[PDB]
């Protein structure tokens, strides 16, 4: 389960989709 | 045969005419530095050292020669403006003759070992073959090294038995050749502090004799011996690069 | 197991571990590789993203700001750090995070964790090249980039007055920097860039022709139209005549390839050769070591009032960039400057 | 004299000799 | 004097780009 | 035996020729040794020209204190326009050499001649049997000087405002373009430094994985150890996809360059970010953006010393 | 103007010219 | 030698202060500058037309100590030119006819030993990758 | 053949002759690698040092240490 | 395992859908909580200009730069 | 006593015409800042 | 001095690299 490909996949889309999210978010502040 | 690019390469698998093309190297570069120390000592103006110093007319031997001691010539004027009371051997023109004069034995040295390149001593007993122990050179290269660089701090740096270096103020007004002693402390550890040179000259010297003796001694490992390619001539140019 | 047949050690287990083929080749290098470059795109994202250049700049640089893509960037620390390595634990930011990141620090971190990637990224080339036995060409390729990011990156901040005058990580960001030396340092005018730009041109112009002959000078190898089908990579025939191309570039252009070896080797050397000659021209200027001006159509110009030439037009135009430019560029400065001594075309 | 950077700079040390510490435990369980 | 010297340099180099052109070693087993 | 024409025909069709002379050919040698020999003259000795139409010459001649760097052939006066001016509608010679005709010259019979000689390009690919697209791939640069020489006149309405042929030429050349245009924030300039930097770097690693596995034509190897370096198995396993690929990509890239140079000869710059992020309040924050906008301002005001009499520059 | 310059050219210009004839002579005897 | 040091002051009798060049800008404009921080007075470029000229606001120079010690100029052309000798340090006086100087400065031999090295380094580090890579893949590169 | 025979060779023979001899296993490699750890530590406190990064009393890091 | 295999197991789809929302719901918490503001020191759209400056903040020295930030700031 | 290693340079009529050029190109782009 | 330096340089050159020319031709084949 925990392997090198798991961490590595992981490691790349976890903190992308918090960014994704987090940019998604921003969006819609008002300036 | 070869290109234009590999000439050189006809060196590599005999230790002679190795040295006799090292020999030949550093009888050019001391040959460049004698030139230079002429040519700039015949182009200098001592007139006015407060308003046209050497750093102000192009000097670039100059500097290196009078930071470790020289000041005097044999013109009759040393660096300082003042009159020479006695130039000596140790002058700008007689140390530019005496590397004139080492470009030249090293230049025949050359030539001599270029002529006579089969010796007997590059050829291993075992299989009779041009064979060089490259670890037990390099301990012997770095316990010569480790010596010149403690007899260099201790004996002309401090003052004992050289001149010593140069020392200044910090506003660089009046700096001449002192004497330092070497500081032990933290303080030694400031590039501004010219004790520091002295110590760690002394302590390099040191830690390099021992590490001469401990690489002249000890044999290396097979593990080492195979992953470094320490039996391999190339690696050594790799690593002094 | 060796040469003499000897015993086994950890060393021996972590080298079989790391050299396992998979998916992601780790090997030796990697342990410098995957965490310093990870940490590098890390960096710059999340600066990007959230830190600001206020306080080191006195712009807004961020998603969260407003910035677009194009005019977001990790903007370097204040010039009153110089040349401070600015690390986290550092007397500067004494341990604390948002200072940091207030502090410029980021921009520190990006660029030394990305430089040490760029190590390891080589050394994996390396262990590749070693793995398949092949010789390591690809990794005297790349030796060129490297040389143009420790010159540009590394080597010219430090012979500024600080990491202040570094490029920022960002488009924006990096057309600053490009117009700032077109200003200050001439760098058109520098023959080191013009080689630089020769080879990057040269390097293009081989690579669209190498491609085009190649694909108009195919065998019939197969039926039909699509000629990539026609194609198998276990075949031991050349795919494309040499003769029909070299007889066909020696009579259109005059001079034309014989050897494959020959040729694809100029095709490695001559962009190396561009972007190292580029990395000593950066080195000259990280000097102030200029090319800037030619004293004698100077010289002329000053005494004669009708001698005009692209080159003094150029040279006003660098004044120009200066003086205008100058005033928001380095704030550290505090320059005020008159409007009445801005340099200006009098036609208005 | 012990100074605040100078503790800095060991607790600098001491946490990247933790991190390379855990990186060989890491690369030794896994190897076996 | 340097506008000779220029052109001396722009003439041999045109030159050689025409040697090089037409008196080329031919090229055998491509 | 055959006319006179047949033989003709026959030799200037031939294939046995040092270079080949072809249809195109007929045209594209007169053009491009005229152009040569003009800009050699032209280049070594000439009177300063009159480029900015306000009685103010520059000179770019070797024999007028200039060297290799800075020399040029100045373009055509502004009074001039977009007329054609040839030596035959001059009253002397000399009105000819001050009013900047030989830039004229040098330009129509140089984009003749590289439009030739893409057609001998083709010509020849087609009388030795091969695939004709080698001029396809050509026709990107010819488009990029086309639009250098021909289109930005046209759209900007003179040839004054057209790439002087000089090295310093050319940089000024630069600086103004991106002063009055701002080039760099363009997408299509971005795509072209892209395929520009992708060349290269195509071009280095495909010279070094081929010479690489050029053991005593390209072995399998190196399609392994591109996988193992990347992470892109398969991606490039076919030779003739690879090559394609490295002839699309840095002709794609110098094509829209060319498009978004010719689309800025029509006053349609690039992208403006200049007084966009805002304060609370209403006060303007600063941004990268901006520090260019300055740059191109201070680019602006020294863009011509005595030409403009207007306070908005319309030209 | 200088003599400096003009001499660092011929120079430039003429011993690699030298050194490169050297070795193509030598090679076409061969 | 030394022409002494210069110091600017208005018809006010305020103390004016040239602002100094910095190493970027090979030209620099010059401005004169109060204790505060506001510039007082400026060279109007080349051809403008200023109100904070150095004749509109009669700034007079005085040097002390050096070769001109004690003397105060007033004419506004040998105060601009002070000014814009003085914007690059200490006033010095120099014979440009010995060596027929250009004018321009040049580099010392600190500048040049750096440069030199620096790029020596950076070819020898390419030295270094060639020949290591040559000493690790020995068996591939002669056979 | 045997090569040319000097008194210098001969007297010099023995420091050469001893080649391609190893030390079985991984020899000093630890001890090796505790001395380059050493070293790096040593080079970092020198350029933390000499960067200001790491300010200590008694240095001064500037040219007043001329001064003292 | 293939990743046809890892796409086809309903595992990975189940285990995903209550994780890939809570991250997206923890990014935009994260924005909008302001959070963001605080943990990386970027001004909040209203505090760029205090009343004490008015201006651009201009960092002078960096021994001291900890204090100065945050006088700065208004902090 | 002979040297075994003997070898001989080669440089082709290519080899000539490269390195001229060469030369002749790096004269012409530095002549200009030579003579200044 | 211009006159005569260059003089003595081309002499001292252009002379030597035609016998050098010439050697190196004659010493390719032994
Ligand atoms: C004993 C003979 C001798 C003596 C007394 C001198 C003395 C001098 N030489 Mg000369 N020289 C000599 C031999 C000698 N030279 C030879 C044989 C050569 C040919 C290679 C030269 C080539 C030469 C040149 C080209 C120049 C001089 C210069 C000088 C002057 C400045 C020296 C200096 O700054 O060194 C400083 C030396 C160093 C900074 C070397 C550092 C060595 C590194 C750090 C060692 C690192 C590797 C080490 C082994 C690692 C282990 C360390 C430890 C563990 C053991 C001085 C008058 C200069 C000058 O102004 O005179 C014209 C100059 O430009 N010399
Ligand atoms: C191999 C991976 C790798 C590499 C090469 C680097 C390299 C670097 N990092 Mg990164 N980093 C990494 C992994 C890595 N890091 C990881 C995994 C993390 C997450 C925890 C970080 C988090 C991180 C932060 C947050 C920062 C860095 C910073 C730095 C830089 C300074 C390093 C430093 O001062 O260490 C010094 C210490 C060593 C080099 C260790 C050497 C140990 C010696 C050899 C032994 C000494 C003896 C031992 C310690 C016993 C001590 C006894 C004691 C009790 C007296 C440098 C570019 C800093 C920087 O420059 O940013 C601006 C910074 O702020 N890194
Ligand atoms: C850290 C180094 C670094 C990185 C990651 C980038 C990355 C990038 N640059 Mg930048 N750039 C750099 C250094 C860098 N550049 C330097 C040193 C210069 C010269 C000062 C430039 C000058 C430059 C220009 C002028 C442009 C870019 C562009 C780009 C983008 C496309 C480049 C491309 O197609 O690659 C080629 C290979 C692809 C596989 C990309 C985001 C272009 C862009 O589109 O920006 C958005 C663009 O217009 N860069
Ligand atoms: C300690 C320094 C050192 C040493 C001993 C060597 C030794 C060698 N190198 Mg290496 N090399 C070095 C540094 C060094 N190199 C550096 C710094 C670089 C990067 C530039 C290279 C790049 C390099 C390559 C790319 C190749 C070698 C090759 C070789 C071998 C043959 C060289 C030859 O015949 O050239 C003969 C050279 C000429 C006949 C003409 C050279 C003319 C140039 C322009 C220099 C002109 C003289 C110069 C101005 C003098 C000043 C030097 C400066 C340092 C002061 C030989 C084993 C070759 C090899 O091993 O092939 C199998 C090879 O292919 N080297
Ligand atoms: C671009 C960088 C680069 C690359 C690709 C190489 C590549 C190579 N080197 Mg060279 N080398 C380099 C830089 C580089 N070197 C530098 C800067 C030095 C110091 C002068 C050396 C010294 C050196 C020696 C002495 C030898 C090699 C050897 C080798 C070969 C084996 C690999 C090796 O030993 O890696 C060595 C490891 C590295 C290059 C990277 C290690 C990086 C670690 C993580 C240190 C990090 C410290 C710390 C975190 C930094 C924090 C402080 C920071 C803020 C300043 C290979 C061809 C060997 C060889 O060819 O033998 C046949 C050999 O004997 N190299
Ligand atoms: C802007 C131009 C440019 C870019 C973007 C680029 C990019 C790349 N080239 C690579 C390779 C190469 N490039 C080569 C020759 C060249 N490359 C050139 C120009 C470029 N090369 C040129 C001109 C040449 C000719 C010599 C070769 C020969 C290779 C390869 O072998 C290699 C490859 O296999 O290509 C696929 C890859 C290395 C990946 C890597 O280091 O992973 C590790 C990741 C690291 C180290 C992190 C990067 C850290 C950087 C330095 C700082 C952070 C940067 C930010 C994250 C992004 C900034 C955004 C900007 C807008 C400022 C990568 C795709
Ligand atoms: C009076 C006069 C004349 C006035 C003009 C004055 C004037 C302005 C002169 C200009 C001065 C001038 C020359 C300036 C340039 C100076 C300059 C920048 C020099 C660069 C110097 C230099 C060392 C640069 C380093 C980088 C470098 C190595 C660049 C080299 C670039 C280069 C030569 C690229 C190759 C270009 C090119 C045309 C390649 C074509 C190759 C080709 C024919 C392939 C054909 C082909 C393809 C195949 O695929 C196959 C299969 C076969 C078989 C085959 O054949
Ligand atoms: C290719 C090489 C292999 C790849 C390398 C990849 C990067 C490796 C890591 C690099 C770390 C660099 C550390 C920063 C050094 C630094 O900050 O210097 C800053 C300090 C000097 O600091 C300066 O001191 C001055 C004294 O008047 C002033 O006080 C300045 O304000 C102050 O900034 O220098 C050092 O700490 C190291 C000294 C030797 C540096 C050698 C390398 C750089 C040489 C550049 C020469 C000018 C061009
Ligand atoms: C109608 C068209 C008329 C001709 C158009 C112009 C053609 C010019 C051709 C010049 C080729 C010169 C090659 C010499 C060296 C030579 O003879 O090369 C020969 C070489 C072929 O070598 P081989 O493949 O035979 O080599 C086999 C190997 O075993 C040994 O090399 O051709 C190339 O490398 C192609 C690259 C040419 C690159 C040319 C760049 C352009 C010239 C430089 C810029 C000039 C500026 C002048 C400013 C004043
Ligand atoms: C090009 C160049 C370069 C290089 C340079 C060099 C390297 C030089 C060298 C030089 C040299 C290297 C020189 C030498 C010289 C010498 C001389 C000039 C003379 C001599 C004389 C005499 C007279 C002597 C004699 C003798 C002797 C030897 C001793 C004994 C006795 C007798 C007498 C025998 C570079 C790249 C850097 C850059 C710049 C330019
Ligand atoms: C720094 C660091 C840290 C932290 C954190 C991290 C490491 C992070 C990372 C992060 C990351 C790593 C992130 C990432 C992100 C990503 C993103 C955010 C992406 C995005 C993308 C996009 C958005 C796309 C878009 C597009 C495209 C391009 C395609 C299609 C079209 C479109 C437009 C849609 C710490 C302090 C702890 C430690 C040290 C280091
Ligand atoms: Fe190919």
């Amino acid at each position: 389960i925990f392997t090198v490909r798991w961490l590595a996949i992981h490691g790349i889309a976890v903190p992308t989709i918090f960014f994704l999210g987090a940019i998604t978010a921003m969006q819609f502040i008002q300036r | 045969g070869l290109p234009w690019y590999r000439v050189h390469t006809v060196v590599i698998n005999d230790p002679g005419r190795l040295i006799s093309v090292h020999l030949m190297h550093t009888a050019l570069v001391s040959g460049w530095a004698g030139s230079m120390a002429l040519f700039e000592i015949s182009v200098f103006d001592p007139s006015d050292p407060v308003l046209n110093p050497m750093w102000r007319q192009g000097m670039f031997v100059l500097p290196f020669m009078t930071r470790l001691g020289i000041t005097q010539s044999w013109g009759g004027w040393t660096i300082s403006g003042e009159t020479a009371t006695n130039p000596g051997i140790w002058s700008y023109e007689g140390v530019a003759a005496a590397h004139i004069i080492l470009s030249g034995a090293l230049f025949l040295a050359s030539v001599w070992h270029w002529t006579y390149w089969d010796l007997e001593l590059f050829r291993d007993p075992r299989t009779g073959k041009t064979a060089l122990d490259l670890p037990k050179i390099f301990g012997i290269h770095l316990f010569l090294s480790g010596l010149l660089c403690f007899g260099f701090g201790a004996f002309h740096v401090t003052g004992v038995f050289g001149p010593g270096i140069w020392v200044s103020d910090p506003y660089g007004l009046t700096g001449r050749v002192q004497p330092v002693a070497p500081s032990w402390g933290a303080d030694g550890f400031d590039p501004y502090n010219p004790g520091g040179i002295a110590s760690h000259h002394i302590a390099a010297g040191i830690l390099g004799v021992l590490a001469g003796l401990f690489h002249l001694c000890v044999r290396p490992s097979i593990r080492l011996y195979f992953g470094l390619s320490m039996g391999s001539i190339e690696t050594v140019l790799s690593s002094s690069i | 197991i060796g040469t003499y047949q000897e015993k086994r050690t950890w060393f021996d287990d972590a080298d079989d571990w790391l050299r396992q083929d998979r998916f992601v080749f780790v090997g030796w290098s990697g342990l410098l590789l995957f965490p310093c470059a990870y940490f590098a795109l890390g960096g710059w994202l999340t600066g990007t993203t959230f830190v600001t250049s206020w306080y080191t700049h006195g712009l807004a640089t961020s998603y969260l700001e407003g910035c677009n893509f194009l005019t977001a960037a990790v903007s370097t620390p204040a010039n009153s750090m110089a040349h401070s390595l600015l690390f986290v634990w550092g007397p500067e930011a004494q341990g604390d995070f948002t200072r940091w990141c207030q502090l410029g620090g980021l921009w520190a971190f990006v660029a030394l964790h990305g430089a040490f990637g760029l190590i390891g990224f080589m050394l994996r080339q390396f262990e590749i090249a070693r793995s398949v036995n092949l010789r390591p060409y690809n990794a005297i390729a790349f030796s060129a980039p490297i040389a143009v990011f420790v010159s540009v990156f590394l080597i010219y901040p430090l012979g500024q007055s600080g990491w202040f005058f570094a490029p920022s990580f960002g488009v924006a960001a990096i057309f600053r920097f490009i117009l700032f030396f077109q200003g200050f340092h001439n760098w058109t005018l520098n023959p080191f860039h013009m080689m630089g730009v020769a080879g990057v041109l040269g390097a293009a112009l081989l690579c669209a022709i190498h491609g085009a002959t190649v694909e108009n000078t195919l065998f019939e190898d197969g039926d039909g139209a699509n000629t990539f089908r026609a194609f198998n990579p276990t075949q031991a025939e050349e795919t494309y005549s040499m003769v029909t191309a070299n007889r066909f570039w020696s009579q259109i252009f005059g001079v034309a390839f014989s050897n494959k070896r020959w040729l694809h080797f100029f095709m490695l050397l001559v962009p190396v050769t561009g972007l190292w000659m580029s990395a000593i021209g950066v080195v000259g200027l990280a000097l102030n070591l200029r090319a800037y001006d030619f004293v004698s159509q100077e010289i002329r110009a000053a005494e004669d009032p009708e001698f005009e030439t692209f080159y003094t037009k150029n040279i006003l135009l660098n004044e120009g960039i200066r003086a205008w430019m100058a005033a928001q560029d380095q704030p550290h400065e505090r320059l005020v400057f008159p409007e009445e001594v801005l340099p200006r075309g009098n036609a208005l | 004299a012990v100074t605040p950077s100078l503790k800095n700079f060991l607790g600098s040390l001491i946490a990247g000799a933790t991190v390379l510490g855990g990186i060989a435990l890491a690369i030794t369980a896994v190897s076996k | 004097m340097e506008a000779l010297v220029y052109t001396f340099l722009l003439v041999g180099t045109l030159g050689i780009i025409f040697f090089s052109i037409f008196f080329r070693d031919p090229p055998r087993m491509i | 035996n055959s006319s006179l024409w047949a033989r003709f025909c026959e030799w200037i069709t031939s294939t046995e020729n040092r270079l080949y002379i072809g249809w195109f050919g007929v045209i594209m040698i007169p053009c491009l040794l005229t152009a040569t020999s003009v800009f050699i003259i032209a280049f070594i000795a000439a009177p300063p020209v009159d480029i900015d139409g306000i009685r103010e010459p520059v000179s770019g001649s070797l024999l007028y204190g200039n060297n290799i760097i800075t020399g040029a052939v100045i373009p055509t006066s502004n009074a001039i326009g977009l007329h054609f001016y040839p030596i035959w509608e001059a009253a002397s010679l000399d009105e000819w050499l001050y009013n900047g005709g030989p830039y004229q010259l040098i330009v129509c019979h140089f984009l003749l001649g590289v439009y030739c000689y893409m057609g001998r390009e083709w010509e020849l690919s087609f009388r030795l049997g091969m695939r004709p697209w080698i001029a396809v791939a050509y026709s990107a640069p010819v488009a990029a000087a086309s639009a250098v020489f021909l289109v930005y006149p046209i759209g900007q309405g003179s040839f004054s405002d057209g790439m002087p042929l000089g090295i310093s030429g050319t940089f000024n050349f630069m600086i103004v373009f991106q002063a009055e245009h701002n080039i760099l924030m363009h997408p299509f300039h971005m795509l072209g430094v892209a395929g520009v930097f992708g060349g290269s770097l195509f071009s280095a690693m495909h010279g070094s994985l081929v010479t690489s596995s050029l053991i005593r034509y390209n072995i399998v190897a190196a399609h392994g150890y591109f996988g193992r370096l990347i992470f892109q198995y398969a991606s490039f396993n076919n030779s003739r996809s690879l090559h394609f690929f490295l002839a699309a990509w840095p002709v794609i890239g110098i094509w829209f360059t060319a498009l978004g140079l010719s689309t800025m000869a029509f006053n349609l710059n690039g992208f403006n970010f200049n007084q966009s992020v805002v304060d609370s309040q209403g006060r303007v924050l600063n941004t990268w953006a901006d520090i260019i906008n300055r740059a191109n301002l201070g680019m602006e005001v020294m863009h011509e010393r005595n030409a403009h009499n207007f306070p908005l520059d319309l030209a | 103007v200088n003599i400096y310059g003009l001499t660092a050219t011929a120079l430039f210009i003429i011993i690699p010219t030298s050194f490169l004839l050297i070795l193509y002579v030598k090679t076409a005897s061969t | 030698g030394w022409l002494g040091h210069a110091s600017f002051k208005d018809q006010e009798g305020r103390e004016l202060f040239v602002r100094r060049m910095p190493t970027f800008f090979e030209t620099f404009p010059v401005l004169l500058l109060d204790k505060d921080g506001i510039v007082r007075a400026d060279v109007p470029f080349r051809k403008a037309e200023s109100k904070y000229s150095i004749e509109q606001v009669g700034v007079s120079v005085t040097f002390y100590g050096g070769e001109l010690d004690g003397l105060t100029f007033t004419d506004p052309a040998t105060v601009k030119k002070y000014a814009r000798k003085a914007q690059l340090g200490e006033i010095f006086e120099f014979d440009r006819s010995t060596l027929q100087s250009d004018g321009v400065f040049r580099s010392s031999p600190r500048g040049w030993f750096t440069f030199g090295h620096v790029c020596f380094a950076l070819l020898f580090f390419f030295g270094h990758i060639w020949h290591g890579a040559r000493t690790i893949f020995r068996d591939v590169f002669a056979g | 053949e045997p090569g040319l025979v000097t008194p210098l060779g001969t007297l010099l023979r023995p420091l050469n002759s001893e080649a391609g001899k190893v030390l079985p296993g991984w020899g000093t490699t630890v001890l090796m690698a505790v001395f380059i750890l050493l070293f790096a530590a040593f080079l970092l406190i020198i350029l933390e040092i000499y960067n200001s990064s790491l300010i200590l009393d008694d240095v001064s890091m500037s040219w007043e240490t001329l001064a003292k | 395992r293939p990743f046809s295999d890892i796409l086809t197991s309903i595992r990975y789809w189940v285990i995903h859908s209550i994780t890939v929302p809570a991250l997206f719901i923890a990014g935009w918490l994260f924005v909008s909580t302001g959070l963001a503001y605080d943990v990386f020191g970027t001004p909040r759209p209203n505090e760029y200009f205090t009343e004490d400056r008015q201006e651009a903040p201009l960092i002078t020295d960096r021994f001291n730069a900890l204090e100065q930030v945050k006088k700065l700031s208004g902090n | 006593r002979p040297n075994p290693n003997k070898q001989v340079v080669e440089l082709n009529r290519t080899s000539l015409y490269w390195g001229l050029l060469l030369i002749f190109v790096l004269a012409v782009l530095f002549s200009s800042y030579i003579f200044n």
